[PDB]
């Protein structure tokens, strides 16, 4: 309307929107902010940011930016392009890329009395510290630093934004159920905000809107852990092959290499950091070193099974454990040529009573060898079982405290 | 403020930021440049770029900028765009991935007194010579050298705030450690221009890795295949196993090297130790197959066309077996019928002849075998001692 | 040229503001007329839920102050002027992924004598799509485009579906437009729904920009045949490989190495399916429903292949053939399972006897190794007929249950209009 | 008072910079140029992309920014940015993105008499089509071709410099400020101005400005990480001669694991070099090579245990074989008495079968020992031969082969 | 210069880059637009978009830019920026990751006749429909269609400078063969604008892939390790090692498919003929495990459980063996008594039950040996096929 263009020819004839509104020398700009959070779209833990898609909800007060709406056919307020009137500096500090400031420059809306309103959009890169200790049974503590990267506390006085009815202050970001998705990876359990100085500046003060967001881990769990957890059952199986089938190497080994090649892919998807090792990858270590000594005692077992005689004297403290004592503890107890014709048969026969005295030895290797293995076998099967549900039950042990703290 | 809209106006109205701010050409514009690290982004040891997000502050003197408070309801700062006003084209030299000048013209602080405080931020992506003889235990030393690009000393001198970068709001980086970080200045007499000084300020990061994640990730993995290459000589050859064991611990550890090879530059100005470790274990894991094949051919010896040499006989069945004391080694028609049962004898007291040879054989085998598993853990314990 | 007069007459002349809304009154409401033209849907990247579109987005407005009498000039009955010199809505897609909210490319608006403008410029979206990974690769997602103006508040801009006639009545383009000759076809996904929705949120007040949007919402379902082809039939052959293992004798010394070897493609295939969907907890796939499944029952398989392996490889000297096991295993189980079926001379008195004796015994110990020969056999074929029936029912069923999965013939449930372009309402 | 003030005033006071400064009809700029490379960030082989953080001297003449010393305090050297000069639109065609300008628009030093002197500095992506024909051995022939992007050469004269009247005709490297790459070593570095004769006077593409650098390859990282492990790893498969032929000679499980060693080696060279289609590269070739010869070695292995497991039931042992195999390439008392006939005569039979499948062995044993010999030569020989080939792949002594001339300050 | 400053003082005056350069608001400006093509930047397949280097040449005739010569000292050309006068807004239609339009705005060469010479350069990210069915053998036509956005053919007309694209400064790939390139100009109705014609210019080029890099990293392994399956076909049952092979060979036939799945787009617009070889030839596979499993179990078959039957006899016993031509196939001294008896009776029963063993042996030597003929049968007849 004609009018709309009088009001803003009048209104910013000497209007300079380099100069922070401060009608007297020495006051200070009130800014409310707050934070809606549409979307967060990514936590990329790798390089430990989070993306968001927000509204940046400011207002503030520019004394100068006043009308009287009677005189301008009651026209109480108008939508200005954002260059056009003083704003201040509100930047995203811990940006993780280089962005500080928004994205969509909308229109500011200027009431009658000089209210600025401002809900700029930005989507957002900001560094959040990853403690990876628990990952992926993880809750992160991500937080969005808002303040002016000009304007200190003796030239803007940062507050809270207002809810709808600007009655009382809104401490946390705002989620509008109408526009807003969830991430599907990541839950958020608390939103709140909170200002924070620095007793060593006095001329610094921010608004900072902290994520408490827990990660839904099943993608991991059914992607990691329940395969691993088979690999697991197979490495302790090794111990209940008989050493005869030829396989106990093909079966250790095929387990530790699966594991080791989870864990190497798993390596892509967990951060660098080197502040501690996430309950993942400590469980997969545990599962490669235990499958490590599955190899090493089937190995063991192996070669205490193809002893003989002939090679091996078997010493009284193997005889004494693995014949006596443990068995039972694990319910595995078990005319010249009639001269010459008979010299054969008693050759035969000697050689014959010879193999048999030989091949009681080597039952004997081979009982101490089963008797192992079955030790082996309950042994690896309870580490296995009890480490296993340590590891995951102290994972299920972490979620994000009820106070946010903050 | 309408005393600070007069005072922009006035300030400004007359003002060419394309000038130096000197009051006369012959001097100098003196810039105290304060590096303050914010965050240290990354360590592209590949491509050997660290990404950093500093705050470049940077103060000087702007005499066209003076005005008396007391004609602006006594206003003695305000904050001007950095567009307006002449700012110094301060250049980061060994930029190699980013901006080599300040992109970001965030407003400058100024003074009735002339003097301007500008801290505009910068993601510098700065060129870094990474060592690779130590990964993952290596310190990097990797700088950011700025200077004034088009002017001179006699022109345009930078001068540092203080012998080092500002650490006060540094992020912990989680990866890497900073034990030392200095600033130097330093005159420079290029050839292009050998009467007057160029002037730059080099801040050099010391940064010390924390290798927990590789140690966990690449190296633990490393030495189980490692460890559980020499097992392979405890194995006994009976089982038919002793390749599946040696060619698994090769596989995984050539997978091992493709992981390695991809997480360190390909240069050849330092052999990474990691590097020549993995090798080093691979000819190892090598000389391992070879001699258990060996080890499998003597085993399978067959007496009918081989016969054990004497010093064989000497060496592994009669001295070795008596030195390692911790193993268990040791050290009418009837005529027919009986001429049948005579050779029933004679070959089955051949076949006995046969086995008690092909039984040395095996014996030789073991011990040889059992050999190479004692000189495998004596070198599995002077290298665990040693890294102590 | 009399489009300088009249570019001039309109602009400068009558000092055209760019940046105040045209309406006469304050009060007036401009009515942004708003549809979507799909060129090419470029991608859905599931791993990053990403929609990216190449549209043409459609604004009509009326702007009063680009009016003219087409007689008082040359009759000019159209016009063209850049946008950075007219008032244009800024209609912003919220639901991006990257910081690309408006058009690519400002391209000219045109304006009729009446002061009618029309903006249809290109623009490349990247939306957030989330992705239901449920039935994946037999799914079908459900991407919008949410177009809202941020600008100025419902009271001062309303939103709106552009409206189209046919035979005098003006009907609401109630759909995203594909246009035959512009067009391209997603090999991999094929458009079955695509409706257009003005979305009033009665909980906002039309004081806010958050009051009302357009949404163009893009109902796709996946073409199936690349990852039925490449990823689904050789896991099904290499698991019932599986099945085949227990058909292996006991001797061959290969039995466990063909299961585990069947396990670990099976892992291949789930770790290179998992590297394919994104990392979310809402469901797990079909695919990897089956996958798991199917692992499962293969560390089973490998499990029995074990047990048979140790109960053939028993011997009497460690283990007694209880009259049980060879009751159950030798008599029972193999019929129901159709199984098939003169100081010399007492001397060498002596030693022929006690030859005798040995290989009598000898002769009984290699016949109870053979009984536990045949136990084994036992255990494998039934473990056979218990395992193959249930890895065949599990694939065909996991497999059906996926093809019985569309969309449902309708976007919004509780609406019964199709939102086609050949039934408006 | 700073007289650069006035006169910058002055001289930036009615002066149009869409205006190329040529005096008359007739006047030719003379564009000098002169590239100093101060780092050679990276040679992207996959995306053929050498990666350079160059100063790029510009310099020409501006008769319209000339001024008299004496009027103005004796200022003889003024800086102005340059985006309020006319600047000759200097660019890097053969750059991989679309990045033609220079990176960080410097200040020109303009000199009183029109002089001016524009040194910028540029991250530039140039293409380098990389020959992998001797990977990692290599060495690449990377360009920078520079010419004015607007002006032609009747208008503009594209010139590399010169100082004390010599042509700087290499890319300059300031000791100063330059950093070795440590993958790439520079041996050549010659520029040269080229001419498009396809092209007329005008055209803008007529004329142009070429930086070479001729870098090879320092291959020990290659060598100890890639071509060293791959060398032992493939030299495996000739141990499988020396194992039993039987089950549990884990024969076949040798030779085939060391072939799936090789696939993983050609995965990892997958990552290391382009995708291009025009040459194999060394290692490539080597790779292919080796497993070519482990599928023969598997080939090998599997006719030997067919020939080793043979028995008497399956194939007879033919006399000529042996000959070629073994000669050249090495009531109560007579049921009694029956029943100890029929055991010798059984033992006897079993035993002669015995012999013949270990005369089959031996045959077998025969054949690992000449096919070990032939396979450890056609290894040897291929390893050597193709690594020595990468060995002696030279850069040329010269950097153009036509001309005698060095190309170096 | 003093003339060509003042007459680019004088052009621009009253010069308003936003009216058509036409007399009459009734004419159109014809523009005349080739297509320079300076390199084939990339060819993403997986994502269906080609980069390419291009200079889009655009001539026109702008009346308003006239000037005499000779009252300029002669000046007949001139180079002014792009920003500075009226630019058709030639738009990219199939975009698919860049930019619609020109956004190096480089100066453009305007003669004294007003005749305008703009070559702006462009990397132009646009879509490219790939067909799979012939990789890594296959070639691809995908094409730029260009056209005037906002003007209808009435008011901005656009015809090809010459039938072909200009590839004559194009640097050559290493991965593509331009095989054939050309230019077409299309009059479209589109929904929007059913009443006029909207017009552009759809230059396409058919660029044939290089197979080699494709061929020795997918092709050739895959080669060898399929051709290792007649192998286990002719690896006795006693070595313990069929399993072994045949299954690695799956193994790395699999790992070979998921490679080659990971270089082509996830459409399903057509099979690719080396992703249904390579899925035929691990059926075959599969296939010759199983009969390879079946095979080891006969071997194994225990004759005292297992009656061969006499279809099995006569058949693989009898019938195919002579088939075979190129393979060599074929007191207390009563108890003494006593004991010898029982000891020749059970050798006796002994060596029966062997020769069934053996029985079955040759049983699953002979299924081996038609296996490794019907192999090496099928391995003739491909390679004589494929040359
Ligand atoms: C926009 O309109 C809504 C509804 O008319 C206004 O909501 C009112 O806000 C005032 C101020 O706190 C309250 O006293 C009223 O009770 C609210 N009314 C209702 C119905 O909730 C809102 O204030 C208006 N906002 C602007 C910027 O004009």
């Amino acid at each position: 309307s004609v009018m709309e263009d009088t009001l803003l020819s009048v209104l910013f004839e000497t209007y300079n929107p380099k100069v922070r509104p401060a009608q007297t020398v020495g006051d200070k700009v009130t800014v409310r902010v707050g934070l809606t959070l549409t979307n967060l779209l990514i936590l990329n833990e790798k390089i430990e940011e989070m993306t968001t898609n927000v509204f940046l909800n400011l207002a503030w007060t520019d004394y100068r930016l006043q009308w009287d709406p009677a005189a301008y056919e009651g026209i109480k307020d108008l939508r200005i392009p954002s260059s056009d009137v003083w704003q201040p500096d509100i930047v995203l500090m811990n940006n993780n890329d280089g962005s500080f400031e928004i994205t969509l420059h909308v229109n500011v809306l200027v009431q009658h009395t000089g209210a600025v309103s401002w809900q700029p959009s930005a989507i957002y890169r900001s560094s959040c510290t990853i403690k990876v200790m628990y990952f992926p049974f993880d809750w992160q503590n991500c937080t969005m630093v808002f303040k002016s990267y000009t304007y200190d506390t003796s030239e803007v006085t940062l507050q809270h934004a207002l809810d709808a009815k600007g009655e009382r202050e809104v401490k946390e970001i705002v989620i509008n159920k109408d526009a807003f998705t969830e991430n599907g990876q990541w839950s958020i359990e608390h939103k709140p905000s909170r200002k924070n100085w620095r007793s060593d500046d006095p001329s610094y003060e921010d608004v900072t809107f902290y994520l408490i967001i827990q990660r839904k881990p099943l993608f991991y769990i059914v992607y990691t852990i329940i395969p691993c957890i088979l690999i697991s059952i197979l490495a302790i199986l090794v111990f209940y092959l008989p050493p005869d089938a030829g396989e106990k190497m093909s079966l250790s080994i095929s387990a530790l290499l699966a594991v080791t090649v989870f864990l190497l892919l798993l390596a892509d998807k967990v951060p660098e950091t080197s502040l501690s090792v996430p309950i993942i990858i400590r469980y997969l270590m545990f599962i490669m070193i235990l499958v490590a000594f599955s190899v090493i005692l089937s190995v063991v077992v192996l070669n205490l099974h193809h002893r003989s005689p002939n090679t091996h004297t078997m010493p009284n403290w193997i005889r004494q454990i693995f014949i006596e004592t443990l068995p039972p503890f694990l319910w595995i107890q078990r005319p010249q040529d009639l001269k010459e014709a008979v010299e054969a048969i008693k050759y035969i026969a000697e050689q014959l009573e010879s193999a048999s005295e030989f091949d009681d030895l080597k039952k004997d290797w081979q009982y101490v060898a089963m008797v192992a293995d079955r030790l082996f076998l309950y042994v690896f099967f309870v580490i296995c079982s009890i480490g296993t549900f340590s590891i995951f039950l102290d994972a299920s042990h972490n979620v994000p405290p009820d106070n946010p703290f903050a | 403020s309408e005393h600070e809209t007069r005072l922009v106006a006035n300030l400004l109205e007359n003002y060419n930021k394309v000038i130096r701010p000197v009051e006369h050409h012959t001097h100098f514009v003196d810039i105290t440049v304060g590096l303050q690290l914010i965050q240290l982004i990354s360590v592209d040891e590949v491509n050997q770029i660290v990404e950093t997000n500093v705050r470049l502050r940077q103060q000087w003197i702007d005499v066209r900028l003076r005005w008396n408070p007391a004609d602006y309801g006594g206003i003695k700062k305000i904050r001007l765009p950095s567009d307006d006003v002449w700012l110094p084209d301060l250049v980061l030299y060994n930029n190699a991935d980013g901006d080599f000048a300040i992109v970001h013209m965030t407003k400058l602080l100024l003074d009735y007194t002339g003097k301007i405080m500008w801290t505009p931020p910068a993601i510098f992506k700065s060129y870094c010579e990474i060592i690779v003889t130590h990964f993952p235990f290596d310190q990097q030393n990797c700088t950011m050298k700025l200077g004034i690009w088009t002017y001179d000393g006699t022109k345009v001198s930078i001068s540092p705030e203080s012998d080092r970068p500002d650490l006060s709001t540094f992020m912990e980086s989680g990866e890497w450690v900073m034990k030392d970080y200095r600033g130097w200045k330093h005159w420079v007499y290029y050839t292009c221009c050998p009467d007057t000084p160029y002037l730059d300020i080099t801040y050099h990061f010391i940064m010390q890795r924390i290798p927990l994640y590789f140690v966990v990730n690449v190296i633990i993995p490393c030495l189980l295949f490692s460890f559980l290459t020499g097992l392979v000589f405890y194995l006994p050859t009976d089982s038919g196993e002793k390749m599946t064991l040696s060619i698994s611990v090769l596989l995984s550890l050539t997978v091992f090297l493709l992981v390695i090879v991809e997480l360190i530059p390909s240069t050849s100005s330092a052999v990474p130790l990691i590097g020549k470790y993995m090798l080093f274990t691979m000819i190892f894991v090598i000389s391992s197959i070879i001699i258990t094949v060996v080890v499998i051919n003597t085993h399978h010896r067959s007496p009918s066309t081989h016969t054990m040499p004497q010093w064989v006989r000497k060496i592994f069945i009669d001295t070795i077996p008596n030195v390692m004391f911790f193993s268990t080694m040791k050290r009418p028609d009837v005529k027919s019928a009986i001429e049948g049962v005579k050779y029933i004898a004679e070959h089955m007291k051949s076949d006995e002849e046969s086995s008690n040879a092909a039984e040395e054989w095996k014996y030789v085998a073991m011990v040889i075998d059992h050999i190479l598993l004692c000189v495998f853990m004596l070198i599995c314990i002077i290298g665990t001692v040693s890294v102590f | 040229n009399e489009e300088e007069r009249l570019i001039n007459d309109l602009l400068i002349v009558n000092k055209y503001n760019k940046h105040v809304r045209p309406v006469k009154h304050n009060n007036e409401v401009v009515n942004i007329a708003l549809s979507l033209t799909l060129s090419n849907l470029i991608s859905l990247k599931e791993t990053d839920e990403t929609l990216t579109s190449n549209v043409w987005m459609d604004h009509a407005w009326y702007d009063h102050r680009l009016t003219w009498n087409a007689s008082e000039y040359s009759d000019i009955s159209i016009l063209r002027l850049p946008p950075e010199l007219v008032w244009i809505p800024d209609i912003v897609l919220q639901n991006n992924n990257d910081g690309q909210y408006h058009v690519a490319y400002f391209c000219n608006v045109l304006v009729r004598p009446n002061g009618y403008v029309t903006w249809l410029p290109p623009a490349i979206f990247r939306s957030s799509c989330p992705i239901n990974v449920l039935y994946f690769p037999f799914d079908w997602q459900n991407c919008s485009l949410k177009f809202t103006a941020l600008n100025y508040d419902a009271n001062e801009i309303t939103m709106d579906l552009m409206t189209d006639t046919i035979d005098g009545k003006d009907y609401p383009i109630e759909w995203i437009i594909i246009d035959p000759e512009a067009f391209t076809e997603n090999g991999e996904w094929e458009i079955i729904h695509k409706p257009a929705k003005k979305n009033i949120y009665p909980d906002k007040f039309p004081n806010g920009t958050n009051y009302q949007d357009v949404t163009f919402y893009l109902i796709i379902r996946r073409k199936p045949l690349f990852y039925v082809i490449n990823f689904i039939t050789p896991c099904v052959l290499i698991s019932f490989l599986a099945s085949l293992a227990f058909y292996l004798p006991a001797e061959s010394g290969e039995k466990m190495s063909t299961a585990i070897s069947v396990l670990l493609a099976q892992a291949v295939f789930l770790l290179l399916t998992s590297q394919r969907l994104p990392e979310t907890a809402l469901a797990v796939p079909l695919i990897g429903k089956y996958l798991m499944f199917i692992m499962s029952l293969v560390t089973g398989v490998i499990v029995n292949c074990g047990i048979v392996l140790n109960f053939h490889f028993r011997t009497p000297s460690t283990h007694v053939l209880s009259t049980r096991v060879k009751q159950i295993f030798l008599e029972k189980l193999p019929r129901i399972l159709h199984m098939s079926r003169h100081d010399e001379i007492k001397s060498g008195i002596d030693s022929t006897n006690y030859i005798v004796k040995q290989i009598k015994e000898k002769n009984a110990y290699d016949e109870e190794v053979g009984n536990w020969n045949l136990v084994g056999q036992t255990i494998d074929r039934l473990s056979m007929f218990i395992i193959t029936p249930v890895m065949v029912l599990g694939t065909i069923f996991i497999f059906v249950m996926g093809n019985f999965n569309h969309p449902p013939a309708k976007p919004f449930e509780g609406d019964p209009f199709d939102y086609s372009s050949d039934h408006p309402r | 008072e700073n007289e650069e003030g006035r006169l910058i005033e002055k001289l930036l006071g009615d002066y149009d910079k869409r205006i190329i400064p040529a005096k008359t009809l007739d006047h030719i700029i003379d564009v000098t140029l002169k590239l100093t490379l101060t780092n050679l960030i990276s040679l992207n082989e996959k995306e053929e992309a050498l990666t350079t953080n160059v100063w790029i001297e510009i310099q020409w003449n501006d008769y319209r920014l000339s001024w008299n010393t004496s009027e103005y305090e004796g200022i003889d050297l003024v800086r102005i940015p340059s985006e309020l000069l006319w600047l000759p639109d200097v660019v890097l065609e053969n750059n991989v993105d679309g990045q033609f300008e220079v990176a960080y628009y410097a200040n020109v030093l303009v000199y009183n008499d029109g002089s001016m002197y524009w040194l910028p500095p540029a991250i530039y992506r140039s293409t380098c089509p990389i020959a992998v024909t001797y990977f990692p051995f290599d060495w690449q022939n990377c360009s920078l071709v520079f010419r004015s992007q607007t002006y032609n050469a009747h208008e503009v004269n594209l010139q590399l410099s010169a100082e004390e009247g010599e042509a700087v005709e290499w890319i300059h490297i300031d000791p100063e400020d330059f950093t070795e790459n440590g993958e790439w070593t520079i041996r050549h570095r010659p520029a040269k101005k080229n001419y498009n004769w396809q092209l007329t006077k005008d055209d803008t593409d007529f004329q142009e400005i070429i930086f070479f650098l001729i870098i090879q390859r320092k291959p020990l990282f290659y060598i100890i990480n890639i071509i060293a492990p791959c060398v032992l790893i493939s030299s495996l498969v000739v141990l499988v001669y020396f194992l039993p032929a039987q089950a549990g000679g884990q024969k076949c499980t040798l030779s085939i694991s060391v072939l799936l060693a090789q696939t993983i080696f050609l995965f990892l060279i997958a990552q290391k070099v382009p995708e291009t289609s025009l040459n194999v590269p060394l290692i490539g070739k080597y790779l292919i090579f080796v497993m070519f010869v482990s599928m023969l070695i598997v080939m090998n292995c599997v006719i030997v245990l067919n020939v080793s497991l043979r028995t008497p039931n399956t194939h007879s042992l033919s006399e000529k074989i042996k000959h070629l195999f073994l000669g050249f390439l090495p009531p109560e008392i007579k049921s009694c008495v029956e029943a100890c006939n029929f055991i010798a005569k059984s033992t006897k039979e079993q035993n002669d079968s015995g012999s013949e499948n270990e005369n089959w062995v031996l045959i077998g044993k025969v054949i690992d020992k000449a096919c070990f010999w032939i396979a450890l030569l056609l290894f040897s020989i291929g390893t050597l031969a193709i690594f020595l080939t990468g060995h002696f792949n030279q850069v040329p002594e010269f950097p153009f082969p036509g001309d005698p001339r060095k190309y170096v300050p």
